[PDB]
């Protein structure tokens, strides 16, 4: 007879279907497995075009596997959740989610409600969230190099597991010097970020004001001077060559005579708005708009600079660094709407032309200038620059750092041990499932350089109990230590966002019963 | 009965290796390479 | 490099995979374990319905390219061919056992560490055993098997009619009792008679006080009633004489041939009338029967049965207490036959059940037989009721030879639990974590059960685990192990008083068989698949 | 590719207790239009290329190819029912179909189903107390009961005009099958009454004749062909000269040895015919062939012989005369011959010669002559003919009878109703469920009849309330409540007992089942 | 070890992991001579005589 829905449709019960659910889930975390602590590594992913994807950040990973499944779509989710909040933990989210699952799996198919595991899920991330709130050791007034030296930390913890750790402390003091020179709303945007092929890794250098790249010259480049002392920068935006007026014009001559007057007149209103340019005293033009060679000639002429060409993005650095504004017309070009520098040249870097304009001591913007590899180094640089640059940030707007390592996960899952002891019933082992999932950070920092995770997690457990409260791991002693003291602080909203991030897909996993597929 | 389960794209096609294999591979890949241009 | 032409992995693949297989292996027949599971179907492609819920049958007939899932299969097969009870309950061990030890491989933890604790809980919980026996001469003996038999009856399709079927299992094992060599009583099985005919319910299958014979008679004119026969046992075909390979006929004087062609006949007429000299009713030819033969038993008044089974032929011998006579030799030169190797039985009638009929031996002089008429309703449910009852006289069996009797329900597991959950406190090495894994193994069968019953299955784990850990301590309140679990009210009752009685050789051997089985699979961590 | 099983396809929950309950809910829907006399028939076509009329509910179940296991198991169970009693073939499969259909209402309601398989058994246990306490006793003595007793059964086939004379040809034919031999034992085998079919005449012209009819001819045109009483032999060993199974040769070098050889054959040949004609015979039956010689001897013995028989025809002509087949014509004795004949008359029908043994003493097997028009209807006429001689077979074997129709089904519901009351737990519901579900049969009568259920169901129920009326049913012709002493139908006890029986076990054995497995080519 | 037959072998010997292992280059198929000469021989340490052969080749 007539079928009800659509031929070829899947269907799943609950049990089996949340099973391989969880299956499908556990394999995701092998992922992102290895790339954690300081001595783990990086992947590579190779498109279908023959692109290499060289990147140690597991949102690049998660988004370069290109995931079908419609369960595995939920850590990608969060880790980009987690990477446009605060952009860090981004693995550290996704291997909770899988220990809560993995520990879950059995109390799911044993018979459980997961009405009750939800919100066991929640009253856990809500007791988590208030222990971290309590603890978070905050200060209200502190010196002014305090805050830089933190800064500083906090750089030098977030580059520790990334490529740069051989230079953690020369790329602190550039983002610290970046992120305190960005006004008061932290516009990311400002900053500018330029890859030079060539050079080392010591090569690289922080400008106290904008550079681009050279743009497409003409015949009148060579003869003008590239160095000048106190010039005056006037950003323009209309075109300097020889056109037509408007495209919808007509012209009807009658004789020779006014043919004459218009081409003279032509040539007579280009050197009028070349004189009104000259006029303003500038000598260095820039406008995004291309310039023809009339006016690189004339330019050339009274030993003046000039470049078109220049990108949106470009000019916007260079007059927030200045003290400019964009002019249209060339008719009201007065003294206050024209840049200012202390120095300007021209010299040669990787093979590349490039300008400099440092000395601006109003600006609100730098340049950063990248130097090692050729592709993937340099997009690896960018990446934990950027990294840098968000954490500096987070620590600016909030303020308030804890101890790093696996110290505040060993205290959440202590503190939640000792809160099963009064609930009684069914809930008991659920908040023991989840401050035993909680203990898989130590474990994995432990086993990535191949030491015996058992006994140092044991030794944490112990002197947890004892206490005593910001004691992790180390990797160079080969023991455990105390983190608060060895310079190693993190953001904590970061750890609450990631706990929140992963109580939510667990929660999202969790209450998934049928998975109905469509054709096409 | 384990039925297998579609996570990656085309992943009937494609091919994951470990991490040991492939170090020894690059490491003879830069060897012959550093042998090839060394006359 | 390394041209091995073929397929590897490395080492937690493998782990993996192997795991992945027995989870489904275990799956796959986890939802005919306790009393309350239902039964199963196999399809082939022909069209071939098999209902059946034993395990063994299933994992026969599955066919899988898996090596865990053939060594489970191979196990399994082994573990019916030893006992023949308690199939998919070791495998089901094994699995998590399996599903246990991964979790410790991959902790960083070495496999002869977990192997040797596995092999320390074991040898303790087969030490713990002996401390929970139970004495079947003590108690009544003939309620202790009809129980024994109801609970191993009791997860099949004759669950609820399980007193009149155990009654019948009982009597035929006290009927086949044979005796040693003035030692111990042996109880043979696999020599009744389990005939399977179509007709009412399973009701009227009642108890045949001898032996059955799935063969008719062969002519016509002979009687179906004789009282007070005699057995006479042949081996060998009643046909017409013929001159072997290398002996053959040169017919040289026409005066011979019709004399050659007469004796022939008249050989054959002499051997018939020697052999019925001794007045015999009854004979049994395994061979082919002439119509000359039949013929002259007609006439004589006799009935003669042909294409008989060896096996058959022996079970009448010993219980009629006849012998099998190969030929007419003696200690001369004459084919002679004596009257003193006659069996003598009482009423062999012929019975039509259902569109067929079947010759039926009572009860003889020498020994006592048995025969099973099962009856139901087409061919899968007979199938069901001859291996529920070949199940229940193995168990019987297997109850009568070792008088020791453990009570179940889950509750054996649970104190193994807790003694091995309190024993690796004494150790203080690495083995604590195998020993506490091992102890937690054996928990899933009360999780299945309570699955399978579709109860509470955290509250009654955990009423098990508080009602168990006060029996250990304080002796005054030592008789707290004996109360069981319950599925049709989800509460301990009485269990050893009459519900639950089961031998504990049986579960001594699934055990040894599912340490046994994880050790020979955690010690794998590479495959070599070649190419045909 | 790395799987576990290849071509395997697993299935499992309620899923296929739903298709099951479809499947066996669909059959009982399509063998529901046979049944009570006001129903149809139909045809069906074997892939032979035959022509399958009739009205049985087994011989149109068995010519139907189905691929689920529950349609299986429900051509399986009619077919063991069919063979056990004969009658009673769609009955069965209605209330079973009925039963699982009234149990998919518990299945949803978080019911486990052992509670419902021992719920189930309770109530067929008390089905068959009732109907061993309602049993009526009947005398066997009775030749008119029997006849009604028998008409009543073949009321619903097409021989509802002919009963007249079918009755009685039954009944012959059961009289003459019942045979006594040694000891207590009697037996009432079937093999024995061979049933003939002749296309051609009217039906009328079928009767019971006393004897056998074999389908032969005489060997010679110059052999008698009417002979009064005469004795009847049999032989099993053929009456020629044969070669030998010891390897054999006859090494010879004269000139006369040839000759000796070829008389001695037919002095030998001689010998033989002088010891079959002993104890003068008549008339010859044997399994083999005859040479000339033989048949040349015959005649001049005036003897008669009939080649290439059967062994089922040559027992039931050594039943009908009484003698026995001897296989060595020099152990022929004296009472071996048989002298049980009194008629022997060869006719022709239809440009076919036929044997015919009439007038014996005392015979003990029958030959029942069926002449009608094609095929088809001397096959459903012979079909027919079976089922009336299988139940008063089976009436002879218990004599109790029951209520037909609707009576029984209704008193046994009132009897569980009335019972169901002192019950307590979750065994009450699935137990008068079940004590209703024994109305599907008076509910398919009325509806085929005529068609007004929602006024004579509460009619008949309203009615079996009273105390003394357990025996009032629904008439199937005209449709209105009758009593069912007065109207003379009647059925017997076992054949309703192994109905119930069956239905119930069908019932079990499919409310347990929860898993296909399928693609494991068997080995 | 998997066969094309399909028999699965479980053995921790050297030598017949070598034997079975089925090898086509000739530097291969003279370690598997030389571990069945090895047992032959003496019959124990057939894996440790292969892991010196390839150190010294290794080192070669
Ligand atoms: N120098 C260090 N000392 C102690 N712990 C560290 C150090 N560097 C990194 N970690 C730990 O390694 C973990 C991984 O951090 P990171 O690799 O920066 O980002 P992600 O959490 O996304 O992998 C953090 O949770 C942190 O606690
Ligand atoms: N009547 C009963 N009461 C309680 N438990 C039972 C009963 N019958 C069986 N069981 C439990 O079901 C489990 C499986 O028994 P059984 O079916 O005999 O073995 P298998 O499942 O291997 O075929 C046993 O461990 C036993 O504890
Ligand atoms: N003339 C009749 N009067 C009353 N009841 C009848 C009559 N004919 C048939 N029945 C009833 O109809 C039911 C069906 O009978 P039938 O169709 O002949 O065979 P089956 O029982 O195999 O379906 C019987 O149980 C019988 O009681
Ligand atoms: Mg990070
Ligand atoms: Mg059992
Ligand atoms: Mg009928
Ligand atoms: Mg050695």
């Amino acid at each position: 007879p007539v079928i009800l829905l659509k031929e070829g449709t899947d269907s799943s019960q609950g049990i089996p279907q949340l099973v391989s659910n969880i299956s499908a889930c556990q394999v995701i975390a092998e992922a992102v497995r290895t790339t954690l602590g300081p001595r783990g590594m990086d992947k590579l992913i190779v498109d279908g075009r023959g692109k290499a994807t060289i990147s140690n950040d597991g949102a690049t990973i998660l988004k370069l596997l290109d995931v079908v499944h419609p369960a595995a779509k939920t850590l990608v989710d969060i880790a980009k959740s987690q990477d446009a909040e605060v952009g860090d933990g981004t693995t550290s989210v996704t291997l909770l989610a899988a220990e809560f699952l993995k520990q879950v799996k059995p109390y799911v198919e044993e018979g459980l409600h997961p009405q009750i595991i939800i919100r066991a899920f929640r009253t856990a991330t809500q007791l988590a969230v208030n222990k971290i709130k309590e603890i978070a050791v905050t200060v209200k007034k502190a010196d002014k190099v305090e805050q830089r030296k933190l800064l500083e930390k906090c750089a030098m913890t977030a580059l520790s597991s990334k490529l740069i750790s051989q230079q953690k402390a020369f790329f602190a003091k550039m983002v610290v010097d970046a992120v305190m020179m960005l006004d008061d709303l932290l516009q990311l945007k400002m900053i500018g970020i330029k890859k030079v092929q060539g050079g080392a890794l010591e090569d690289s250098q922080l400008v106290a004001g904008v550079a681009f790249k050279k743009t497409f010259s003409y015949a009148g480049f060579e003869m003008q001077p590239k160095k000048y002392h106190n010039p005056k920068i006037a950003l323009l935006n209309v075109e300097l060559e020889l056109k037509a007026e408007k495209d919808n014009a007509e012209i009807r001559v009658h004789t020779v005579e006014d043919y004459q007057a218009i081409v003279d007149a032509e040539w007579n209103i280009l050197y009028d708005k070349l004189e009104k340019i000259h006029h303003s005293g500038a000598k260095v033009v820039l406008s995004k708009l291309p310039i023809g060679d009339v006016a690189t000639q004339y330019f050339a002429d009274r030993d003046m600079f000039c470049a078109g060409r220049v990108p949106e993005e470009d000019l916007k650095r260079t007059m927030m660094a200045c003290g400019g504004s964009i002019q249209t017309s060339v008719n009201a070009l007065s003294a206050d709407v024209l840049g200012r520098c202390q120095v300007f040249e021209e010299t040669q870097i990787g093979g590349e032309r490039y300008n400099f304009f440092t000395g601006c001591p109003k600006a609100k913007t730098c340049t950063f200038i990248l130097r090692g590899g050729a592709e993937q180094f340099m997009e690896e640089t960018e990446r934990s620059l950027h990294d840098a640059i968000m954490i500096v940030r987070r620590a600016i707007k909030n303020d308030s750092v804890v101890a790093g390592g696996g110290a505040i996960e060993m205290e959440l899952s202590k503190y939640l041990r000792d809160y099963s002891r009064t609930i009684p019933g069914k809930q008991q082992l659920l908040i023991g499932a989840y401050a035993k999932a909680l203990e898989i950070i130590p474990r994995q920092l432990c086993d990535n350089a191949g030491f015996d995770a058992t006994n140092i997690l044991n030794k944490l457990r112990a002197r947890h109990a004892q206490g005593g409260t910001w004691y992790g791991v180390d990797i160079n002693n080969e023991d455990i230590a105390d983190n608060f003291e060895a310079f190693v602080w993190e953001p904590a909203m970061v750890r609450i966002n990631a706990l929140t991030a992963a109580s939510e897909a667990a929660c999202l996993i969790v209450s998934v019963d049928e998975t109905i597929k469509n054709p096409r | 009965y384990g039925r297998p389960f579609l996570i990656i794209k085309d992943q009937d096609r494609k091919s994951r290796l470990m991490g040991l294999e492939a170090l020894k591979s690059h490491i003879m890949a830069a060897k012959a390479v550093a042998n090839t241009m060394r006359t | 490099p390394l041209s091995v032409f073929g397929d590897r992995s490395t080492g937690e693949t493998i782990r993996s995979q192997n795991v992945m297989a027995a989870a489904s292996i275990a799956n796959i027949v986890k939802s005919s374990l306790g009393p309350v599971g239902l039964d199963k179907m196999l399809v082939d492609d022909i069209g071939d319905v098999t209902i059946t819920n034993d395990g063994a049958t299933i994992l026969k007939l599955l066919e899988v390219e898996h090596p865990a899932a053939k060594v489970l299969c191979e196990l399994a097969d082994l573990q019916d061919k030893e006992v023949g009870d308690g199939t998919t309950s070791v495998v089901i061990i094994a699995a998590e056992l399996l599903k246990n030890a991964d979790e410790l491989v991959k902790q960083k933890i070495h496999p002869t560490s977990v192997i040797s604790g596995y092999r320390l809980a074991c040898k303790e919980a087969v030490r713990y055993i002996n401390e929970n026996l139970i004495v079947n001469t003590d108690e009544l003996g003939r309620d202790c098997l009809i129980n024994a038999a109801k609970t191993s009856m009791s997860s099949k399709i004759i669950g609820i009619n399980g007193d009149f079927f155990a009654n019948m299992v009982v009597d035929a094992v006290l009927a086949i009792k044979y005796t040693d060599i003035r030692g111990q009583p042996r109880y043979p099985v696999n020599s009744v008679n389990i005939l399977k005919a179509h007709g009412r319910s399973q009701m009227e299958s009642m108890l045949i006080s001898g032996y059955a014979l799935n063969c008719v008679v062969g002519s016509q004119g002979m009687p179906k009633r004789i009282v007070n026969a005699k057995i006479a046992c042949l081996d060998f075909s009643l046909q017409k004489t013929k001159m072997k390979l290398g002996v053959q006929v040169v017919i040289t004087d026409p005066e011979k041939l019709d004399q050659i062609r007469q004796r022939e006949s008249d050989i054959t007429k002499e051997r018939i009338q020697k052999i019925l000299a001794t007045g015999a009713n009854v004979i049994l030819t395994t061979g082919g029967i002439d119509d000359m033969c039949l013929k002259y038993f007609v006439e004589a008044g006799a009935m003669a049965v042909r294409r008989v089974l060896k096996r058959d032929l022996k079970r009448i011998a010993k219980a009629s207490g006849a012998t099998i006579l190969s030929t007419l030799a003696n200690l001369e030169g004459e084919e002679t036959f004596e009257a003193a190797m006659l069996g003598q039985a009482e009423e062999v009638v012929q019975e039509r059940i259902c569109d067929d009929e079947l010759i039926l031996i009572k009860n003889t002089k020498a020994r006592t037989s048995a025969s099973i008429i099962l009856r139901g309703a087409n061919d899968f449910m007979c199938d069901e009721m001859e291996r529920s009852l070949h199940d229940a006289l193995c168990v019987v069996k297997r109850v009568l030879e070792s008088k020791s009797v453990v009570p179940g329900g889950g509750a054996v597991e649970a104190a193994l639990s807790i003694y091995l959950e309190n024993y690796a406190t004494s150790m203080g090495s690495r083995e604590q974590l195998a020993i506490a894994e091992f102890a937690r193994s054996l928990l899933v069968i009360p999780n299945t059960l309570a699955v399978n019953a579709a109860q509470d299955s955290t509250d009654l784990v955990a009423k098990l685990r508080a009602f168990h850990n006060e029996a250990q301590v304080n002796p005054e309140r030592k008789n707290l192990k004996w109360i069981g679990l319950d599925l049709s009210n989800g509460k301990p009752r009485d269990n050893k008083q009459a519900g639950v009685f089961e031998p504990t050789i049986v579960k001594v051997k699934s055990l040894k068989f599912a340490t046994e089985a994880a050790i020979t699979i955690l010690r794998i961590d590479d495959l070599i698949k070649l190419h045909p | 590719v790395l799987v576990l099983s290849q071509n395997t396809k697993r299935e499992s929950g309620r899923k296929v207790q739903s298709g099951n309950i479809n499947a066996a809910k669909t059959i009982a829907d399509i063998i529901r239009t046979c049944l009570g006399p006001k129903s149809m028939m139909k045809m069906l076509l074997d892939p032979m290329g035959g022509i399958v009329m009739t009205n049985d509910g087994n011989a149109i179940l068995r010519e139907i190819q189905v691929q689920h296991p529950a349609a299986k198991s429900m051509i399986e169970i009619s077919r063991t029912q069919d063979e056990e009693v004969g009658d009673g073939t769609t009955s069965v499969i209605i209330l079973a179909g009925e039963m699982l259909s009234v149990a998919e209402h518990f299945l949803e309601q978080q019911m486990h189903p052992t509670v419902v398989i021992s719920a189930y058994r309770k109530a067929l246990d008390d089905m068959i107390s009732t109907l061993k306490k309602i049993s009526i006793p009947v005398d066997i003595s009775d030749s008119d009961m029997m006849l009604n007793i028998i008409n009543s059964s073949i009321t619903t086939k097409a021989i509802s005009r002919w009963s007249s004379l079918a009755c009685n040809i039954a009944l012959d034919a059961v009289k003459m099958v019942q045979f006594e031999e040694n000891g207590r034992k009697e037996i009432d085998i079937k093999k024995y009454a061979r049933v003939e079919k002749i296309p051609g005449g009217i039906i009328e012209d079928s009767c019971v004749l006393r004897g056998v009819m074999i389908n032969k001819d005489v060997t010679h045109p110059r052999m008698r062909r009417y002979i009064k009483n005469p004795r009847i032999v049999l032989l099993d060993s053929s009456l020629e000269y044969k070669k030998g199974e010891s390897q054999t040769d006859i090494e010879i070098t004269r000139e006369e040895d040839f000759t000796r050889i070829l008389q001695m054959e037919e002095e030998y040949i001689q010998q033989l015919c002088e010891d079959i004609i002993q104890l003068k015979p008549d008339v010859v039956i044997t399994e083999k062939g005859i040479s000339d010689l033989a048949q040349h001897y015959l005649m001049r013995a005036n003897i008669t012989a009939i080649r290439r028989v059967r062994k089922t025809d040559n027992n039931r002509i050594a039943r009908a005369c009484g003698a026995r087949i001897v296989s060595r014509p020099e152990e022929l004795r004296e009472d071996d011959v048989g002298t049980g004949a009194g008629l022997l008359e060869i006719k022709k029908i239809g440009d076919e010669y036929f044997t015919f043994i009439t007038d014996c003493k005392d015979p003990k097997a029958c030959t029942i002559l069926l002449r009608g028009a094609s095929k088809e209807i001397l096959s459903e006429v012979e079909r027919n003919l079976q089922d009336a001689m299988q139940v008063c077979r089976n009436v002879l074997l218990d004599p109790q009878l029951v209520p037909g129709g609707g009576a029984s089904e209704m008193a046994v519901a009132h009897a569980l109703t009335e019972k169901s009351k002192a019950m307590t737990g979750v065994e009450q519901w699935p137990y008068r469920a079940v004590a209703q579900a024994l109305e599907v049969i008076p509910r398919t009568l009325i509806q085929n009849c005529g068609a007004s259920t929602i006024r004579l169901l509460t009619s008949l129920r309203a009615k079996h309330t009273q105390e003394n009326c357990e025996t009032w049913g629904v008439n199937g012709e005209t449709g209105t409540l009758v009593d069912m002493k007065e109207l003379g139908i009647w059925e017997p006890l076992a054949v309703k007992l192994q109905t119930y029986k069956t239905a119930v076990e069908t019932a079990v054995l499919l409310l347990r089942i929860d898993d296909i497995v399928s693609g494991h080519k068997k080995k | 070890i998997q066969d094309g037959k399909g028999d699965v072998t479980i053995t921790n010997d050297g030598a017949t992991i070598l034997k079975q292992m089925q090898v086509l280059h000739p530097a291969a198929r003279m370690l598997v001579e030389l571990s069945k000469a090895q047992d032959i021989e003496a019959g124990d340490g057939t894996t440790s005589v292969v892991i010196i052969a390839g150190s010294l080749l290794d080192s070669c």
